[PDB]
């Protein structure tokens, strides 16, 4: 029984279209418990400067009662049959989804066509969900890794809706009527955007057919001016230094543009990123680690963290990598980070690229584990590719990765480009922009 | 054989600027060889009208050469 | 001393350009030409004065000694 | 929140070809690139040719100058030396014999012993026109000056120490080492000759 | 097709080892170029001055 | 003891990338040869130094068989006398300074070959001294052969007028007036002075054009690396 | 070819069990009775140290080779301590098992522990105790732990601060040498042939042979200036595998688990809800239970405001003595039940959290309870069941654990 | 980790001249210590190679130097690129100077004294150079300026005939000349390390006079292609003296060889130390003249002293800026005076000047700081 | 009282307003200046921080600010004074006790 | 071979806690499990 064989026999998905244009898809297996939900091609990007945080301001309403089932009766529900009920918001995508047992996939079904069709938007709710917002917001300038991640798109993606954050500014949060939330649903909210998402104990027929029942209403036409179609998004060489000495570890995010959900190339930089990897100082591995960047960060205590990320967004996105270290470190994990960058471009061998694949390989059979990450997969492949990708093609993409496709790839997009910098807090060290730039290119 | 220089010494010494200090030359001329015992002599006066002539003489001398 | 033991910094963030992203001659004639008027303006009459003063105990004292070299009508 | 930080406008600032913010800039940075690179490689190609003519003039500075130049060479006129006679002239400093060769001191010096001799030299790789045999005057053990028309080999003899020259330069009996010295040269008009 | 510039950089400028090879090159044709087209300059400049100019009057 | 400086003459090498006349330079030889050569020593200038300037290798040659010089010693230890080549200086009229004074009532004719840059004025210093020779003003007089010029100091020298109409016949048939001799004879202590004069122009026009091209190269490579910076925005965002 | 789990007990005490499922994913468990229980106060932190050891030179493979070979192979090798318990798991693509499988028994089995390599970890202690104890829940269960017990499940697991830098090779290769034995270990897989299994836990895994939890009652209170005080109040449980145990689940999921909607008001937990009624400004309270061999504590946590902790402590407390006087009808008891069944089956619905279901049934008991089995066991609490859970409780010997600023926190003998 | 950090001598270069960090602000005026190295490196290589052709013996001496311009390869572009480049050097000297006394740079006291002494070194340099060559200006500037030591009482008379090693300036002292010549350069070169040494102790000073800790940038790129800018200028000016008005700056009387009989009409040293030599006509007095030609130079290690403002920087302090430009414009006519014959008006304006050049120094100046200060209640 | 039409002619040719500084910024560190900013309470100092860094930012491109942002004569708080005065004071304390 | 939940830092300063909505999910329900790795960042459970 080998690994090859293994990917033949994964369980396939279903896939299915309604009437409005609501696609249904499914990937089942007899499990007691099952997940669904409904994933949106809407976020931020799909705000403009007015009603930005529009789309996270609804998040918080979701939940709070629909129609058929006023204020905490759609709470009382979901608790008193063991369900889970959770949602998220990207920059492009917002997502609800129902943890549940098999059985009741009937009426899971159900309730999430109830909390997206018909959404109470309380005046006394909405006033109460402005101030938990602000809150939030409090809460989030807290966190210096989102801050800086905030910062990175701001700068990188600037005077675009990419700059902008989910959460959107306060002044938006504290002026939003009911009138705005409403408008941005019924524009965004639409059968072809959305997908209904399902993995468990579920046979694919019942999926499709409790999609007509409950979200045949959804409408799928959109009026004689307008058809949401996002525009490209400018990348842009720059960079944002908040400086805050007062806090006690700096953060650091750089990255160079990168190709979009779209793009082939994505699998070959997967390989290139998890070759150069992730650390922290809770890691096992310390001098004897694989990826050069972690051995010589941690024999010298140069960082406590970092990770390199590769972020898809439609015709764009950002490739690099984020640290946080010491306030007399920074230069120097700029220099290893951008060393690495550098010796993968011009020189990476077979056999560390052998070890990337590895990784990758692991990264994704492993990380599709349980009804939920398999849920969101479906849903949110649907939306970005127009399909679910078989395990089984990921490995022939895989497989087809090289030593001189590692090269060629990175060389491509990390070599001789112009970054975006994004630094928060004791940065004092962190290098000037030009020697950031020069550090993108070798003289041989 | 005629000198184009002594031609253009003669066109420049009949010029305002050259006949003034040409008359300032001939004053004291007839005032020191006219008066007897002073020691006083005619090397300025000369200069003057040398250093008026010798300038126009140099922006066309050039030209016969 | 070096970069990142210099000096304590709170509260200030600094946007900045890619030089390939932006031009090396943005508004040279446009803003620089009144700009060096301003800055021209703003100075002369520290600088200038002294220079003028001389220029003339210069061309003062030039003269004197061609004048003092004559003879005198007497 | 920090929500709020929205990057400043930079219109003023950008290039052209990255002013359109619902284009993407990928398209144009091939070119902003090349462009820059150029101003940068044009510059470099300038320094180069500077630098190239700066270390060059420095280089000929130390190489001989107009007036050793000057006397280098010597021209010697072949019409005012008779057959058989040497002639001496003054060259860098030293002596310098020339000598018009006899059709018997040409024959005599040809069919000579190659063996024999402490330096082995035959006479037509000695010189270029065998009736002219062009010599340095200095005696090569410890320096002096040879006198023409005398010894035992009919050629050069010295006073020194005991050397005994032959018609065609070369030591057949005496303390040198190594024959009287061949210089560099080369007949221009058949009346002249430049040496050096 | 890509623009002027465009194409110098991906053809000479990209590598780093291109970027030099094309600079030495470069300075040879700039070179020969530079000091024809500089002395021609100056010797018109000085037409019949120079004993350039005036050599084939005594040979 | 009052001063008349020398006026600004066109001559043909005035301007910045102006070369010396070459022909001027052949006759104003032959001016120094016919008239000087007898007064004053010019030392530092060979008949090698003519070759490629105003006559051929060849001519060359001829000039300095003209002349006599001493050399040796020979064998015998004696110093003779021979026909000079191009290796020869131009040979200095009397055998030292005290001889010279002798033949010119104690006035020494001073060496010419940098008389250009050892006088302030130059060539048009010399010029006016050659040419501006003039009977005294009334007043006037020095002692006897210390003869009038304007623009030598002190307004009397110890110089006969050395030219006149027709001092000599120039090899190329130039009409030889007082001028003209003159202004010959000038441009040859000219480059007598500064050998160096055309290449070191020819050098000059290269050089400015050069730093055409590289100063706003230069100028622009700091403007690009600069330009993160002249950008920059800043904001104080306290809590 | 559709598969269930299959099960082997050797002669030797040694537990194998093994679903072939065909992923292309490869889990391998070797689960250790060798928790922090079994340190005595002369080895306090030991396991701790022991934890962070994996991945030092073996005796068949270098601290190089461990961490190279199998991150060559892409894979991932973890240890997990809880009190009772020791698990080292490894995962990678299922061409690769055997591969790591050799480094799983040199980790486990022949661990050299070499002086100046322990010597070299002894940092690392202060590293990932410092990180763990930024949660302020482990400040405090850690804590409780301490409060509640006399000895064995008093210890935590995490070195003390004393010991740090002083935790012997010798102490080491004891620890290994007396709890790493087949009579104490379970060696569970998915995604490989049961009989394999066998035959390596035969051939590599034999090896041979080497006190009772004492309730107190205390409190531990630390004093810190936080906004925001957490609090923790239990009394003794049951013993897991009793059928009490299941009855305090029950009266968990009555009481309030956690949350279950995002952002959500907990309109059915029982708890947050009395709370709730009192004090409206920001807090949070949940229903804590945990279940060992010996004993367990079921209780409450506490997260209020520093002035508002003695209200809302109190308040959970009244709301337990409520269930306790009889106050719980069918449809609350019938929901916590629905509950506590989905939970139970989503916990193990990945092939993680299915496999830490296998081997820690197999340490603490026989054999593996299928999750049918499970979810009757759960139906057959009746409601009187939870009532006595509840009223055990009330009557039960107390233990707390606090940490904030508690000016305002009351004492056990205040409540 | 980086081999720019590590290496013990790429450590010294990387922290010296490439992570150095830089006030943002400096403006040109910053430029003239890079190119003074630049005269400094400059000198040093046009003159080992004029070394290869010159000869110190008297009578050959003029002889060597016209045989250098006349037929040594080039030897004409490397001689007047040597003369001129004498030029730049003090041109460079001055405006670094005025620099440092405008934006108040010599509180570095160290960098600022070490400075006095690098300035008086290549005077020393520049001095025994100009007698080299052996013409007119060269022997008899060289005998009157050396010749004024024999004013020290008692002693002078011995001094001057020590330093000459004979009973004028001849044979021995134009041996001896070029031997100074040539070794103080090279100690020129260490204390300008020195000089350095102390300079980034501190880091730089820029024109606010303001602390720069809180925007400093890395000195590469930023400064680094700033200095090439500012060499290429510095290359610029020479190269147009040299290919266009070589003799512009010198004197024609160098032309003609040293004659100790025939003295010329008016005796002058090149153009950098007529300020001074104005200074010491000024006095009647011989001795007197001396001890202020001395104090005129020395009177730099005052300054530091003599500084008054509770600002540092004379940008936002409008007495002093006149004064200082007072002071530039005084210093430009004692150079015109010096440069004329002790005649009227020349004496008047002379003893006008050096009056007014230590009177701007000694007393306004500092009185103008605490007017400046009482004015902004200070 | 009379003088204060030259002092206010003077601060405004001195011109340090220019770059929205205030007087005290531009103090010549000594010292006692030194001790005294490391004196100053959070906000006065970071105050301090920025308004010098956008002058030495202004000055970098030679560049001043709009007329309406110039420092205003009046408005010219003296930040600096009370903690500049105490840190001479106690100097001059232990230089009395040093004799 | 997936970096973790959350990447761990020593001494990096703590994220607040404003509100109900952030707070609930905290209260600890279950005893403490400890993992420690070669690729995951260490994680401490309730
Ligand atoms: C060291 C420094 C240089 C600097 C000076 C000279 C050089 C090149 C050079 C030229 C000659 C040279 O010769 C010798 F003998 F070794 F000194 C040595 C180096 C480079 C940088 N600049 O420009 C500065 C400009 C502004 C502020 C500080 C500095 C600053 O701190």
């Amino acid at each position: 029984a080998t690994y090859a064989q293994a990917l033949q026999s994964v369980p396939e998905t279903q896939v299915s279209q309604l009437d409005n244009g609501l696609r249904v898809a499914s990937e089942q297996s007899s499990q007691p418990t099952c997940t669904v939900g409904v994933w949106i091609d809407a976020g931020s990007r799909y705000e403009s400067e007015k009603n930005n945080g529009a789309g996270y301001f609804v998040e918080h309403l979701a939940f709070k009662g629909t129609k058929n089932r006023p204020g905490n009766a759609l709470e009382k529900e979901v608790e008193s049959m063991g369900a889970h009920l959770n949602a998220y918001s990207t920059r492009e995508h917002t997502a609800y989804y129902i943890k549940a047992l098999s059985k009741d996939l009937p009426k899971a079904v159900e309730l999430l066509a109830d909390i997206v069709q018909n959404c109470s938007l309380e005046d006394s709710q909405i006033e109460k969900e402005r101030d938990v917002i602000l809150q939030e917001l409090q809460e989030n300038d807290t966190s210096m890794r989102d801050v800086v991640f905030n910062y990175l798109h701001a700068t990188a993606f600037q005077g675009t809706p990419l700059a902008q954050s989910v959460e959107g500014p306060s002044e938006n949060v504290r002026k939003l009527s009911r009138a705005d939330l409403t408008e941005y649903l019924s524009r965004h909210y639409k059968a072809p955007r959305m997908v209904l998402a399902a993995a468990g104990g579920l046979e694919h027929r019942q999926l499709l057919d409790l999609a007509q029942k409950h979200f045949s209403g959804l409408s799928g036409t959109y009026d004689e001016e307008t058809v949401p179609t996002l525009s490209p998004c400018r990348f842009t060489g720059s960079q944002i230094c908040h400086r805050e000495d007062g806090l006690p570890l700096a953060h650091v995010a750089i990255a160079v543009e990168g190709p979009g959900w779209a793009h082939p190339d994505n699998v070959a930089l997967q390989v290139a990123n998890a070759i150069i990897g992730h650390y922290d100082c809770t890691y096992g591995g310390g001098a004897h680690l694989s990826s050069p960047l972690a051995s010589i960060a941690a024999t010298n205590k140069l960082c406590q963290s970092f990770q390199t990320f590769n972020i898809c967004y439609a015709d764009t996105g950002l490739l690099g990598a984020h640290f946080v270290c010491d306030h007399m470190s920074i230069d120097d994990m700029m220099f290893v980070l951008q060393g690495q960058w550098m010796r993968l471009c011009t020189s990476a061998t077979e056999s560390e690229v052998l070890r990337g694949k590895n990784l990758l390989r692991n990264a994704l059979v492993s990380h599709l584990d349980g009804t939920t990450p398999v849920c969101e997969d479906i849903g949110r492949s649907l939306l970005t590719y127009g399909r679910r990708i078989p395990l089984a093609e990921w490995e022939s993409r895989i497989a087809e990765v090289d030593a001189r496709v590692v090269r060629e790839v990175c060389s491509k997009y990390f070599y001789d480009q112009c970054p975006a910098v994004a630094g928060f807090g004791p940065i004092e060290q962190l290098p000037d922009y030009n020697r950031i730039r020069s550090g993108m290119f070798w003289l041989r | 054989l005629v000198d184009p220089l002594t031609t253009v010494r003669e066109q420049c010494e009949q010029l305002e600027k050259c006949v003034k200090a040409r008359e300032r030359l001939e004053l004291c001329d007839e005032r020191v060889s006219s008066r007897s015992q002073t020691e006083e002599d005619c090397t300025e006066e000369l200069l003057d009208f040398l250093h008026a002539r010798d300038h126009c003489v140099a922006h066309k001398l050039f030209n016969s050469l | 001393r070096q970069f990142g033991h210099l000096t304590r910094v709170r509260h200030v963030i600094t946007y900045s350009l890619s030089p390939f992203e932006q031009r090396a001659f943005p508004h040279y004639f446009s803003k620089g030409i009144p700009n060096v008027l301003r800055r021209t303006r703003a100075c002369i009459l520290r600088v200038a004065p002294p220079f003028v003063a001389f220029y003339l105990v210069y061309t003062w004292g030039t003269q004197e000694f061609e004048k003092s070299k004559r003879k005198n009508p007497a | 929140s920090h929500t709020d930080i929205k990057v400043p406008d930079f219109s003023d600032y950008r290039r052209p070809e990255v002013l359109d913010s619902t284009k993407s800039s990928k398209e144009s940075s091939e070119a902003r690139k090349g462009f820059s690179y150029l101003v940068t490689a044009t510059t470099t190609v300038g320094v180069a040719y500077a630098a190239k003519n700066v270390v060059s003039q420095f280089v000929s500075s130390m190489s001989a100058s107009a007036d050793v130049l000057a006397m280098s060479k010597i021209e010697i006129k072949l019409s005012d030396i008779p057959e058989g006679k040497n002639m001496a002239f003054k060259w860098r400093g030293k002596p310098l014999f020339v000598r018009h060769r006899t059709k018997k001191e040409i024959d005599q010096e040809a069919a000579v012993e190659v063996s024999q001799l402490r330096d082995p030299q035959h006479d037509l790789e000695r010189v270029k026109k065998p009736e002219w045999v062009i010599l340095i005057g200095v005696c090569t053990h410890l320096g002096c000056v040879p006198i023409a028309n005398a010894g035992d080999f009919g050629g050069y003899y010295c006073p020194c120490h005991g050397s005994h020259y032959d018609a065609s330069g070369r030591i057949r009996k005496g303390p040198a080492p190594l024959n009287l010295e061949v210089p560099s040269y080369e007949f221009t008009s058949d009346d002249m000759v430049i040496v050096g | 097709a890509p623009t002027l510039t465009a194409r110098l950089y991906s053809l000479l400028f990209r590598r780093t080892s291109t970027f030099a090879l094309t600079i030495v090159v470069g300075a040879l044709f700039f070179e020969r170029a530079f000091d024809q087209g500089a002395d021609a300059i100056y010797e018109h400049i000085n037409e019949g001055k120079l004993w350039k100019h005036i050599k084939h009057k005594y040979e | 003891d009052l001063e008349l400086h020398p006026p600004s003459y066109p001559w043909s090498h005035r301007g910045l990338l102006s070369s010396l006349d070459h022909t001027s330079i052949r006759r104003g030889f032959q001016v120094y040869k016919q008239v000087c050569s007898s007064c004053h020593s010019m030392d530092y200038v060979a008949y090698r130094h003519l070759v490629g300037v105003c006559y051929t290798e060849d001519e060359a040659k001829a000039l300095a068989e003209e002349v006599e010089v001493q050399d040796g010693p020979n064998e015998d230890g004696e110093m003779f006398m021979r026909p000079g080549k191009l290796s020869d200086y131009f040979p200095k009229p009397y055998p030292n300074p005290e001889a010279a004074r002798a033949a010119n009532n104690g006035a020494l004719p001073p060496d010419l070959s940098y008389i250009v840059r050892a006088r302030h004025g130059g060539e048009d210093y010399v010029f006016s001294l050659l040419t501006g020779y003039c009977e005294p003003p009334t007043g006037v007089s020095l002692r006897e052969g210390l003869y009038f010029n304007p623009y030598f100091p002190g307004q009397a020298i110890g110089m006969a007028p050395p030219i006149y109409n027709e001092v000599l016949e120039f090899d190329d048939g130039t009409p030889a007036t007082m001028s003209q001799v003159a202004k010959d004879v000038c441009t040859f202590l000219r480059w007598a002075a500064e050998p160096e004069h055309d290449h070191r122009k020819r050098m000059g026009l290269k050089m400015l054009l050069m730093m055409g091209l590289l100063l706003p190269l230069v100028y622009a490579m700091k403007r690009h690396k600069w330009s993160v910076l002249k950008s920059r925005k800043l904001a104080y965002r306290p809590p | 070819h559709p598969q269930d789990l299959e099960f082997t007990r050797l002669p030797n005490g040694l537990v194998i069990a093994s679903l072939e499922n065909y992923a292309p994913a490869s889990r391998i468990g070797l689960f250790i009775k060798a928790g922090s229980r079994y340190e005595n106060s002369n080895n306090l932190g030991t396991s701790h140290l022991l934890r962070l050891a994996s991945s030092l030179t073996t005796k068949g493979a270098s601290s190089f080779k461990i961490t190279r070979g199998i991150e060559a192979v892409g894979g991932k090798l973890s240890v997990t301590s809880t009190r009772e318990n020791m698990a080292y798991t490894v995962e990678c693509l299922r061409d690769d098992v055997d591969i790591l499988m050799e480094f799983l028994l040199n980790v486990t089995t022949a661990p050299e522990f070499r002086r100046w390599e322990v010597a070299a970890l002894q940092p690392q202690l202060r590293i990932d105790k410092a990180v763990a104890l930024q949660n302020p829940q482990a400040h405090v269960i850690e804590n409780l732990h301490a409060a509640a017990y006399r000895n064995a499940l008093a210890n935590s697991l995490y070195c003390p601060d004393y010991r740090i830098g002083k935790v012997t090779p010798v102490e080491l290769h004891d620890y290994v040498q007396n709890h790493f034995t087949s009579a104490r270990m379970a060696l569970i897989g998915l995604g490989v042939s049961h009989p394999v299994l066998k035959q390596v836990a035969e051939q590599f895994l034999n090896i041979r042979g080497g006190a009772k939890a004492k309730y107190h009652g205390g409190e531990i209170r630390e004093q810190n200036g936080d906004s925001l005080v957490h609090a923790a109040l239990v009394a003794e449980s049951a013993a897991i595998g009793s059928a009490e145990a299941n009855a305090f689940s029950v009266l968990q999921h009555v009481l309030g688990a956690g949350p279950h909607v995002k952002r959500g008001s907990n309109a059915t937990s029982s708890l947050y809800q009395a709370v709730a009624k009192g004090v409206h400004q920001p807090f949070d309270v949940s229903a804590f239970n945990a279940s060992y061999s010996d004993s367990g504590l079921f209780g409450f946590y506490t997260i209020s405001q520093a002035a508002s902790a003695g209200d809302v402590i109190k308040a959970a407390y009244n709301q337990v003595k409520t269930i306790a006087q009889g106050n719980l009808s069918n449809p609350d008891v019938q929901a916590a039940k629905n509950k506590l069944k989905a939970g139970y089956l989503m916990s193990v619905e990945s092939s993680e959290g299915f496999l830490d279901e296998v081997g820690s049934q197999a340490l603490a008991a026989g054999s593996y309870t299928p999750p049918s089995t499970v979810l009757q066991q759960i139906d057959a609490v009746a409601d009187a069941d939870v009532i006595n859970a509840a009223k055990k409780f009330v009557s039960g010997r107390k233990s707390m654990a606090a940490s904030g600023n508690l000016g305002h926190t009351p004492f056990i003998d205040e409540l | 980790t980086n081999i720019r950090k590590s290496h013990p001598l790429m450590k010294i270069v990387n922290n010296a001249f490439i992570d150095l960090p830089a006030p943002s602000n400096i403006s040109s005026w910053w430029n003239f210590g890079s190119l003074l190295g630049i005269c400094l490196i400059l000198q040093i290589l046009t003159g080992l190679f004029l070394a290869m052709h010159y000869t110190s013996d008297t009578t050959t001496a003029f002889s060597s130097v016209t045989h250098i311009c006349r037929d040594v390869n080039y030897g004409w572009i490397i001689r007047y690129m040597h003369a001129n480049g004498a030029s730049m050097f003090f041109i460079c000297l001055y405006m670094h100077v005025g620099r440092g006394l405008y934006y108040g740079s010599y509180t570095f006291l160290e960098t600022w004294n070490i400075g006095v002494i690098l300035l008086l070194t290549v005077m020393a340099t520049a001095f025994m150079g100009y007698v080299l060559p052996w013409g007119q200006m060269s022997f008899w500037g060289a005998t009157v300026i050396t010749n004024l030591l024999s004013a020290i009482p008692y002693i002078g008379t011995n001094l001057v005939e020590w330093i000459w090693g004979g009973f004028s300036v001849d044979k021995a002292t134009l041996t001896r000349f070029f031997a100074f010549h040539f070794i103080l350069p090279f100690i020129i070169m260490a204390i300008a390390m020195v000089h350095l040494l102390f300079l980034h102790e501190t880091g730089s000073n820029n024109p606010t006079g303001i602390s720069s800790d809180v925007d400093k940038i890395p000195f590469h790129p930023y400064y680094t292609i700033k200095d090439i800018l500012g060499a290429l200028l510095l290359i610029l000016a020479l190269m147009l003296l040299v290919l266009f008005a070589p003799d512009l700056l010198g004197d024609p009387d160098n032309y003609t060889p040293a004659n100790p009989l025939n003295t010329p009409p008016h005796i002058k040293p090149e153009w950098y130390f007529l300020f001074a030599y104005a200074i010491l006509r000024s006095i009647p007095n011989k001795l007197g003249g001396v001890l202020a030609l001395a104090f005129s130079i020395l009177i730099l290690a005052l300054i530091p002293l003599l500084h008054t403002s509770k600002q540092r920087s004379m940008m936002f302090r409008p007495l002093s800026q006149c004064l200082f430009w007072a002071l530039v414009a005084d210093l430009l006519t004692l150079t015109w005076i010096g440069g004329q014959p002790v005649e009227h008006p020349y004496i008047t304006i002379g003893q006008l000047a050096s009056v007014l050049y230590f009177l701007l120094i000694l007393v306004l100046m500092p009185t103008a700081g605490t007017i400046e200060n009482k004015l902004l209640k200070w | 009282r009379w003088l204060e039409g030259i002092r206010k002619w003077y601060y405004n040719a001195a011109g340090f307003n220019k770059l929205g500084l205030m007087r005290d910024d531009t103090i010549h560190e000594n010292d006692d200046v030194k001790e005294a900013i490391r004196r100053l309470p959070e906000n006065l100092y970071n105050d301090r921080v920025f308004r010098i860094k956008r002058a030495l930012d202004l000055s970098m491109r030679q560049q001043i600010l709009p007329k309406e942002q110039w420092t205003k004569y009046e408005e010219d708080k003296s930040y600096l004074e009370p903690y500049l005065k105490e840190v001479i004071r106690e100097r001059k304390e232990r230089e009395e006790w040093a004799k | 071979a997936v970096p973790a939940t959350s990447e761990s830092p020593v001494l990096d300063l703590k994220r607040s806690v404003l509100c109900r909505e952030s707070l609930r999910g905290q209260a600890a329900g279950r005893p403490l499990v400890a993992s420690v790795s070669l690729n995951v960042p260490a994680s401490v459970r309730y």
